[PDB]
């Protein structure tokens, strides 16, 4: 039947069509991530010279009550 | 073709359920990171304020 | 080059069916024995894994005639898609058969309008590269500091069928080698029934940056018995001695410290691989 | 069965859409405490610098 | 009649669904590999803020002693 055919095709649509969105769902997640990254990639920056700092003040105050 | 047809449907429902897997390993993940992120910015919140304090101390003590 | 043949080619409209005609061959190489060659024809439709067709062996000649017909049961709608594969052989008796050449044809180029007939000068064929294996994806992450080293076994595809009647029960197994001696011996989980299967199990190593360079880290993926030693199914390696797409994995998280860097890897025989392993 | 192929993997592929979709939103908060966190790191930076230099005041006065 | 044209709507829809499954292949392979690299970045950014949260704690611990340093001055 024409029928048969056509509302099998149309749940074969339908599942393609949910499987775009689960498609543009993970394609945006890896965006997401990596954008993420980047910016904990700053973050790490801020830290690093944080740790430099913060060392380098605490080098000097162990040293003048000395 | 139908056989072609059907095989691709097992094979999309394969990748489907990989993707699954895939989808629950990554929430764990995102949900620990997450937690993590919580308990780094709470550190750098008491870091801040001993920074703070011992900066406002360094400075009032000059002279 | 080196061989020429004549062949026909129409479509029956009526029975749906396709009419190869398999004339006369000319201008043969001198195989086997000195003189002329012993020739038979196989043809067949691609990628039809139908029942190949095959000519009358003639005695002797390097200008063989045969003045046979085939027929093909094929839709024309299906036709297409298709292309038809003739392939001339050299007849020997106490050796294989070596293949004289071949060539193809692509059917959605012919006019089965007009009944077709033309010289076509036969092609070297190729050779299929071994068999498929499989191709396995992971990555790598390596810290000289601590000489922590992070090797996140991610996924395959395309594994090789083990199992008699099923597809397969993959698992994977690291192997840290040094010097032909097998140091470290991790495994993931095993995933039941697959031919695509998922891991994304991250594992770690003491690596120390001075021995970076003298280390190998052999990846092998293997399929599960239920009874008796698990069969392999293929395995690659990266470090010393690393070729391709191994050394360059490698090279990259050596580039790239502190930093995990996936890839895929195409899985190669076990024979050759441990043979590869100095 | 046929259709039941059909029913099946669009089973799965509605479970993974859902799961994905709660992950995304997990990352969305993560991305909120990502952006937080970074300029918290960058004000942690800034107020280290300046403790550095009052350290390196009192350090050069006082010893 | 139109039962030429409903064969041929037959056909046409089957090989529609075909080339339908086609794209879902392709697409479910395209977010297979979009996952396997968001996965990578998540091992990535992990292992950095692993070491973030280990260089706050140094940091903490740094301070703490410039504290107990400003105290003795103090
Ligand atoms: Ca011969
Ligand atoms: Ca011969
Ligand atoms: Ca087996
Ligand atoms: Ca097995
Ligand atoms: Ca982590
Ligand atoms: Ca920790």
């Amino acid at each position: 039947a024409l029928s048969e055919i056509e509302t099998r095709h149309s749940e074969i649509i339908k599942l393609e069509n949910s499987i775009r969105e689960l498609h543009d769902m993970f394609m945006d997640m890896a965006m997401l991530v990596e954008s993420q990254g980047e910016m904990i990639d700053r973050i790490e920056y801020n830290v690093e010279h944080a740790v430099d700092y913060v060392e380098r003040a605490v080098s000097d105050t162990k040293k003048a009550v000395k | 073709r139908e056989n072609e047809m059907d095989e691709n449907l097992e094979q999309v429902s394969g990748i489907i359920g990989n993707l699954r897997h895939m989808a629950l390993d990554m929430g764990n993940e995102i949900d620990t990171q997450n937690r993590q992120i919580d308990r780094i910015m709470e550190k750098a919140d008491s870091n801040k304020t001993r920074i703070d304090e011992a900066n406002q101390r360094a400075t009032k003590m000059l002279g | 080059k080196l061989g020429k043949l004549q062949y026909s080619l129409d479509y029956d409209f009526q029975n749906n069916q396709l009419l190869v005609g398999i004339i006369q061959a000319a201008e043969l190489p001198a195989l086997d024995m000195g003189g002329t060659s012993d020739p038979y024809v196989k043809v067949f439709l691609l990628p039809d894994k139908k029942k190949k067709f095959e000519t009358k062996v003639h005695r002797k000649t390097l200008n063989p005639v045969f003045n046979e017909q085939f027929t093909f049961k094929v839709p024309y709608s299906e036709l297409g898609g298709k292309t038809l594969v003739m392939a001339v052989y050299d007849f020997d008796r106490f050796s294989k058969h070596d293949i004289i050449g071949e060539f193809k044809v692509p059917m959605n180029t012919v006019d089965f309008g007009h009944v077709t007939e033309e010289w076509r000068d036969l092609q070297s064929a190729e050779k299929e590269e071994q068999e498929k294996l499989g191709d396995i994806c992971f990555s790598l992450r390596y810290v000289p500091t601590a000489g922590k080293l992070t090797v996140v076994i991610l996924e395959a595809k395309n594994l090789k069928k083990m199992d008699v009647g099923g597809l397969s029960d993959p698992y994977v197994k690291i192997h840290l080698m040094q010097n032909g001696k097998r140091l470290k011996k991790k495994k993931t989980t095993i995933k039941k029934n697959t031919l695509n299967p998922y891991y994304n199990e991250s594992f770690s190593f003491e690596v120390p940056f001075e021995q970076i360079q003298k280390v190998q880290v052999v990846v092998t993926v293997l399929d599960y018995d239920k009874i008796g030693k698990n069969d392999a199914i293929g395995k690659v390696f990266v470090g010393y001695n690393s070729t391709g797409a191994e050394l360059r994995h490698w090279s990259d998280m050596l580039a790239n410290p502190r930093r995990p860097i996936a890839q895929w890897h195409t899985l190669q025989v076990e024979e050759e691989v441990d043979a590869m392993l100095a | 069965g046929s259709n039941r192929r059909l029913q099946q993997t669009q089973a799965q592929v509605d479970e993974v859409v859902d799961i994905m979709r709660v992950n995304v939103d997990k990352v969305l908060e993560r991305d909120q405490k990502l952006s937080e966190l970074d300029d918290r790191a960058d004000a942690l930076q800034a107020g280290a610098s300046q403790f550095e230099t009052s350290a390196a005041k009192l350090k050069r006065k006082y010893w | 009649n139109e039962l030429e044209e409903m064969q041929r709507r037959a056909d046409q829809l089957a090989d529609e669904s075909l080339e339908s499954t086609r794209r879902m292949l392709q697409l479910v392979e395209e977010s297979k590999d979009a996952g396997i690299r968001t996965l990578v970045m998540l091992d990535e950014q992990g292992e950095q803020l692993d070491r973030v949260e280990e260089g706050m704690n140094h940091i903490n611990q740094d301070m703490k002693e410039a504290e107990k340093n400003l105290k003795d001055l103090g």
